[PDB]
């Protein structure tokens, strides 16, 4: 995924979607990894679905 | 009251600007050169009682150009009528935030300058003079109603209180208990002053004028409409400006249906200008479809009119 | 080009100042612009350098990734536009382009303004504006006429120069014509291509003021920027027009557009489109996407941060176009 | 890590409750037993000093 | 008719 | 004839006509005994109000100007917008003024 | 705009609410910049022909025709007069006085369900008639 | 023009174009103000001031300012405030007698006829020792201290005074009732005005200052998801960081700090 | 092994709180009894389906 899309800022935290309804100690900790991890997941996801069939 | 006091100066201190230059005009020399005006020398009580004699009189005649006779003012300044009011007279009593505060503040004078006279009698001591001065200004709201014509006095009347705390509380110190002997008048004085600073232009403003001598569909509608029968020649417009109103309507209509809309009688100018029309007012409805679209999804108080119409425009 | 963020706009302008041959061969040599010199503390020249280090990676016949990321490119504009043209949020690619061209031509003046850049050299061309001042509408005619004699109402002579041509695209047809023919309206490439003819006479109206600003080209750049205007503010929001340009990819001849002793001066007119940003979408979510065309290879690549699609040639015409280059040949 | 005109403040407006022991109970100025707080009762300040 | 009513709304506002 | 003519009998004092500050619009001396002297008075109260309003007027009327200036360009009025149209209109025939159809069609 | 007609003096309107013998007078007193006679005057010129077999309206200056400010109470700067055979009908809108409507409702069936009530009391004879709603809560919500 | 006979106004404001008399008329407010910044202190009897008064008698401004001169006044009103203190002392059953109206709804009183001739009891003036306040016991309680005398003022239009440092130093001693005797800035640490500012931008109250609403919107505490920059699982608490502590160094124990005031360091 | 802990979705809350704000507009003149049938129904349908959320 970083070397598709490449974040030497870590900029990757700053637009993940997160449970506000639940306490900060209930939500998901935005970890370097773990956010990572999850817009790699994401990203393969979406690249596994051609865009003009659907979009995620 | 000592962290209000402190907020207070915080805010002045902070609020504050510099002051912007001027050309230097004194009203009080402008006054003495004309004619109207003549200087003398006079004690600070005959004053008092000649400014309170003549905030009377300036009330009276206020009160009786407007006729209402119904209403009587006494000679400390409270308004009261004297029979049941009509509705008319009631709306013709009618006053408004201007006057009652001007009265107010001529009520306040006439207690300041009548207990200065009660001191120059005799009746009371000096002390007792200074220690009514100190409620006079401590107690403003309760002496005088004046923070229901203007609900920001009110700030300064809790400053006085604050004051009041400031003061009393080392005042009463050591062998001084409570009690009505505390005469230190400063701080309200003060206070009240710069109140009267700020409120003296609206006065004198309110008195110069009483002593001189959402639909912007329809407003685009009308504003059309003028603009084209004034081009219009005289003995044809007495039909021709309901059919072009009808035309503007069913122009609108064909917007909004997505419709092809050309009538062929119609001339290009006359044309041009609907056209014109229509483009305006479909921005503005959009506009105000989406605005409403998000009152609405927000969480607003609206009728059902409203969101029908929303719906119907979404 | 990574979309770093909302930086769409800025991927597709970089792309369209790609691939024109004179600039990039200008900027793939770091020595054509090492020994400028620079003002001490100047940070313009970070916009020069690093936009040539993007060509180098670019143009690269031996990559390791077949993508460049543009984050040191994104990073000196922020810095040189002062917090304008960010990287979070998407700016306009006209206004982009247009900062963009100015930056580096001032910054490729050595601690003065020299005369003839690339960037000049380029894309810069010459053209004779006719400003001819109009009496106030409401006045009488016998006024408006004697206004004609006061020397101020007439034609003047503010010849400057263009970096691109900004084309007005005609106002949306509102109702749909009667015909079979789709809503979206439909104009060709000479239409709008009009105001620079040089009769064509458009009114400009400053505050209290009126103007018929004629406009004559007297000087043709190799590369042509035409900067379509397709959003306009109206009285509440910003509404895109969905007008399509029906231009030609192949051949366009503006010796018409040119006045006779100009027209001598130009031996070629015939202009070939090299590259086309669209711009797709809602004016506040919109996306860019350019049309470039590959040289050596005839192939027409439509290119979105990293998607890379082979367009057919005909279907270029079809959509919104917001800025094009072209190639004098 | 984790209307009504009212002429008196409210008690909830007041600040300075602290837990602190060293901000509850400040160690008042003593100006080398020379200098009193103004307004105070002179007498009282030399009693209570 | 209709252009009296114009009129005085247009001087009244 | 009066209302009352029609024989009917009830069953500026118009909110528009009042305002919560100066009360109701309008001046109580609008008009009364008004001579010579009257007229010195008025002027020179004015001059007097004139000069006080010296203090700052060069720059207050500098903003003012600005500022509807801004104002108005920023914001056109609608009839502003409408006049272009509204004159480009003068042009036409009174023979094309019977023409104008109907929305039958 | 404003087609419907126009009252200049009070003797236009005194034989107005005379002339009509099976239709309710309707009148408007306020002025035409007034937004909410604007808002009014839109809903009555949208039922101006609706309620033609059994209604008319009439548009009054109160700058033009002030002689009955004193008389209704004219002094909001709206307010709506029904008359039958010259005499007044009251409407029973739960607002707290029943001569006037003194407000501008969006609605164009409210102000034609109003009108039919008001003809429908007013032919049968009773003098004051009850709305058909309830105007006291604005039912926003 | 020169001033007239006290008289002249008296008979005419005793007597009463209408155009004259209303003009006049819509400068009460600044009678009213002029009226009450005027006001005779409490160790004075009688204040005379000169008045402009309108030939109508439909208005009277009292033209003069309050100029007192700052040490003068404060010590003045330190004296004021010992003779009240002891006054209030002594009686027990002191009867307040301050009137919120002007005698109510009563004529007010004729002063030719019933305060013309009535001389004041006497004044709140507190006795000065003559061995100590000898260089002020001469001044120390006029309408003006020393507006007569050229070494001291300017002039008559007593805009700047000048003082000898025996009269300073019995002002000093005389308004020690008033002032705090501090000798440094450092009693106002955290609590200066800068402080306050720098409270007042972060949206904090300082224990002894006021509180505002807050400068700019503050986002809860709840609202951030956990980032490992604010993980509690790596902060070493030692001490509760308090207020004190983030408006002492803004710029340390804060992650926004704007339009924070740096506060003055140790004098 | 675990605890599955539940709620309700900001969504659905929206939806109810939209919902009852439909059947209060849309009153108008109609008969108490039918106001609160639509109230009932809502109230039934959200927690037979968010039974434990709801708590």
């Amino acid at each position: 995924y970083l070397t598709e899309h490449p974040d030497p800022n870590n900029e990757n935290i700053v637009g993940y979607n997160n449970k506000k309804c639940w306490p900060r100690d209930a939500r998901m900790r935005l970890m370097k990894h773990d956010v990572n991890l999850g817009r790699a997941v994401f990203w393969d996801i979406k690249n596994r679905l051609p865009r003009s069939v659907t979009t995620v | 009251s000592y962290q209000k006091l402190l907020k207070y100066y915080v805010l002045n201190a902070l609020k504050h600007r510099p002051p912007k230059a001027q050309k230097k005009r004194y009203l009080f020399r402008s006054f003495k050169a004309t004619k109207f005006f003549q200087s003398t020398k006079l004690d600070w009580v005959e004053v008092g009682l000649q400014v309170c004699r003549q905030g009377y009189n300036m009330l009276n005649l206020l009160i009786h150009r407007k006729n209402l006779n119904y209403l009587h003012l006494d000679y400390n300044f409270n308004l009261k009528p004297v029979k049941t009011l009509t509705t008319k007279e009631r709306k013709k009593s009618r006053f408004g935030n201007a006057f009652h505060l001007c009265r107010e503040v001529l009520r306040l004078t006439k207690l300041v300058v009548d207990s200065h006279v009660q001191y120059r009698l005799g009746n009371v001591d000096a002390f007792q003079l200074a220690d009514g001065l100190q409620y006079i200004f401590a107690h403003v709201g309760q002496l005088t109603g004046m923070y229901r014509y203007k609900y920001k006095l009110m700030r300064q009347i809790r400053m006085c209180k604050d004051l009041k705390h400031l003061i009393y509380y080392r005042f009463n110190t050591g062998p001084v208990g409570k009690g009505p002997g505390c005469g230190f008048w400063a701080a309200g004085w003060r206070v009240w002053l710069f109140f009267m600073r700020g409120i003296t232009p609206l006065l004198e403003r309110w008195l110069g004028n009483l002593l001189a001598r959402s639909h912007f569909d329809l407003e685009l509608r009308a504003a059309v409409m003028h603009d084209i029968l004034d081009m219009m020649p005289e003995g044809i417009k007495q039909n021709k400006a309901r059919t072009i109103l009808q035309h503007l309507s069913e122009a609108w209509r064909c917007w909004k249906a997505n419709i092809p809309w050309k009538v062929p009688g119609l001339p290009t100018p006359i044309e041009n200008m609907i056209l014109r029309y229509v483009k305006a007012k479909a921005d503005w409805w959009t506009n105000t479809a989406h605005y409403n679209r998000e009152r609405i999804r927000r969480g607003a108080t609206v009728d059902k009119t409203v969101c029908k119409k929303n719906l119907g425009r979404l | 080009l990574n979309n770093i963020k909302a930086n769409d706009y800025a991927n597709a302008v970089l792309q369209a100042l790609s691939n024109v041959p004179p600039l990039r061969n200008y900027f793939l040599e770091e020595d054509n612009y090492k020994n400028i010199k620079r003002p001490p503390g100047d940070i313009m020249f970070l916009l020069v350098q690093r936009f040539g280090e993007l060509m180098r990676k670019l143009w690269n016949p031996r990559n390791f990734k077949a993508h460049v990321s543009p984050h040191e490119m994104l990073q000196a504009v922020v810095l040189c536009s002062k917090k304008t043209f960010q990287i979070t949020k998407q700016g306009d690619g006209v206004d982009f382009l247009s900062w963009f061209l100015n930056a580096l031509h001032s910054a490729l003046g050595g601690t003065k303004k020299k005369k003839k850049t690339i960037v000049t050299d380029v894309f810069q061309g010459s053209m004779r504006i006719f400003t001819k001042k109009l009496p106030h509408p409401d006045l009488p005619a016998e006024e408006k006429e004697q206004l004609l004699h006061n020397d101020e109402y007439q034609e003047t002579m503010v010849e400057s120069t263009f970096m691109y041509l900004t084309l007005d695209l005609p106002t949306a047809p509102l109702y749909k014509d009667e015909k079979e023919q789709l809503i979206i309206p439909q104009v060709p490439l000479f239409n709008i291509l009009a105001k620079f003819n040089g009769i064509t006479e458009k009114e400009y109206k400053t505050y209290k003021e009126n103007f018929l600003k004629r406009f004559q080209l007297t000087k043709l750049p190799p590369y042509l920027i035409f900067c379509i205007k397709r959003f306009t503010k109206n009285n509440f929001f910003v509404e895109k027009n969905p007008t399509i340009v029906n231009f030609p990819i192949t051949n366009v001849d503006l010796r018409e557009y040119l006045s006779e002793e100009v027209q001598a001066v130009h031996k070629n007119t015939t202009y070939d489109l090299i590259a086309n940003i669209v711009h797709d979408g809602k004016p506040s979510e919109g996306s860019y996407r350019i049309h470039v065309l590959h040289h050596g290879t005839g192939k027409w690549y439509e290119l979105q941060d990293l998607q890379v699609t082979d367009i057919l040639p005909q279907m270029i015409t079809l959509s919104e176009a917001y800025i094009q280059i072209w190639k004098r040949r | 890590y984790l209307r009504k005109f009212v002429f008196e403040w409210d008690a909830s407006e007041d600040t300075s409750i602290d837990y602190n022991p060293l901000y509850k109970e400040r160690h008042q100025v003593q100006l080398l037993g020379r200098g009193f707080i103004a307004g105070i009762d002179l007498k009282q300040q030399k009693r209570e000093q | 008719d209709i252009e009296s009513s114009l009129k005085q709304l247009a001087e009244r506002r | 004839v009066p209302g009352l003519g029609r024989g009917a009998t009830g069953f500026d004092l118009n909110d528009t006509n009042y305002d919560e500050f100066n009360g109701y619009a309008g001046s109580l001396f609008s008009s009364g005994p008004y001579e010579k002297d009257d007229e010195e008075a008025d002027a020179i109260y004015a001059a007097l109000d004139k000069r006080m309003d010296e203090r700052r007027k060069e720059r207050r009327e500098q903003r003012e100007k600005e500022e509807i200036e801004k104002y108005r360009m920023e914001r056109p009025k609608i009839q502003q917008q409408f006049s272009d149209l509204k004159r480009k209109l003068a042009e036409v025939t009174e023979e094309e003024w019977l023409s104008i159809p109907e929305v039958g069609d | 705009s404003y087609m419907l007609p126009h009252l200049h003096n009070g003797w236009q309107v005194d034989q107005a609410i005379l002339s009509e013998e099976d239709r309710v007078v309707v009148i408007r007193f306020g002025h035409d910049w007034d937004p909410t006679c604007m808002k009014m005057d839109e809903v009555l010129y949208s039922i101006a022909e609706k309620v033609k077999n059994f209604a008319v309206i009439y548009l009054v200056d109160i700058t033009e025709v002030p002689d009955f400010n004193k008389m209704y109470e004219l002094y909001d700067p709206c307010t709506v007069m029904f008359f039958f055979r010259n005499k007044h009908i009251m409407i029973d809108l739960g607002t707290g006085n029943n001569n006037k409507i003194n407000w501008a409702m969006e609605d164009k069936q409210e102000m034609v369900d109003i009108i039919e009530t008001v003809y429908r009391g007013a032919r049968k004879g009773r003098g004051l008639v009850v709305s058909p709603k309830d105007y006291s809560t604005k039912y926003r919500y | 023009k020169e001033d007239m006979p006290p008289e002249h106004v008296r008979k005419i404001i005793r007597d009463h174009d209408k155009r004259v008399y209303l003009g006049a008329l819509k400068y009460m407010p600044h009678a009213v103000l002029k009226l009450l910044e005027n006001m005779p202190m409490p160790w004075e009897q009688i204040r005379d001031v000169p008045v402009l008064y309108h030939i109508t008698g439909a208005i009277s401004f009292v033209n003069e300012i309050p100029w007192v001169i700052e040490p003068v006044y404060i010590s003045q009103w330190g004296s004021m405030w010992i003779m009240m203190r002891r006054e209030k002392r002594d009686r027990r059953h002191f009867k307040r007698m301050r009137f919120p109206p002007f005698d109510d709804e009563e004529p007010p009183l004729d002063y030719a006829d019933n305060i013309l001739d009535v001389e004041p009891l006497e004044a709140i003036q507190l006795e000065l020792d003559p061995e100590e306040d000898a260089p002020v016991l001469d001044w120390f309680y006029d309408h003006q201290p020393l507006r007569d005398s050229r070494k001291y003022v300017n002039g008559s239009t007593y805009q700047r005074w000048q003082f000898t440092l025996p009269m300073m130093s019995t002002l000093y001693r005389l308004a020690n009732q008033l002032l705090t005797d501090l000798v440094d800035d450092n009693y106002f640490y955290l609590f200066d005005l800068k402080a306050f500012f720098t409270s007042k931008a972060l949206n904090m109250a300082i224990p002894g200052g006021p509180k505002f609403e807050p400068l700019v919107r503050d986002i809860n505490l709840q609202d951030e998801d956990w980032n490992e920059f604010n993980d509690i699982n790596k902060i070493i608490i030692r001490q509760p960081i308090r207020t004190e502590y983030k408006i002492a160094f803004p710029y340390l124990y804060n992650n926004l700090p704007h339009h924070v005031h740096l506060t003055w360091y140790h004098t | 092994t675990a605890q599955c802990f539940l709620r309700v979705d900001d969504e659905s809350m929206q939806r109810f709180h939209n919902r009852v704000r439909q059947i209060l507009m849309a009153s108008g003149s109609t008969t108490f009894t039918k106001i609160v049938n639509k109230w009932n129904t809502a109230l039934i349908g959200l927690m037979t389906y968010f039974r434990e959320a709801v708590v």
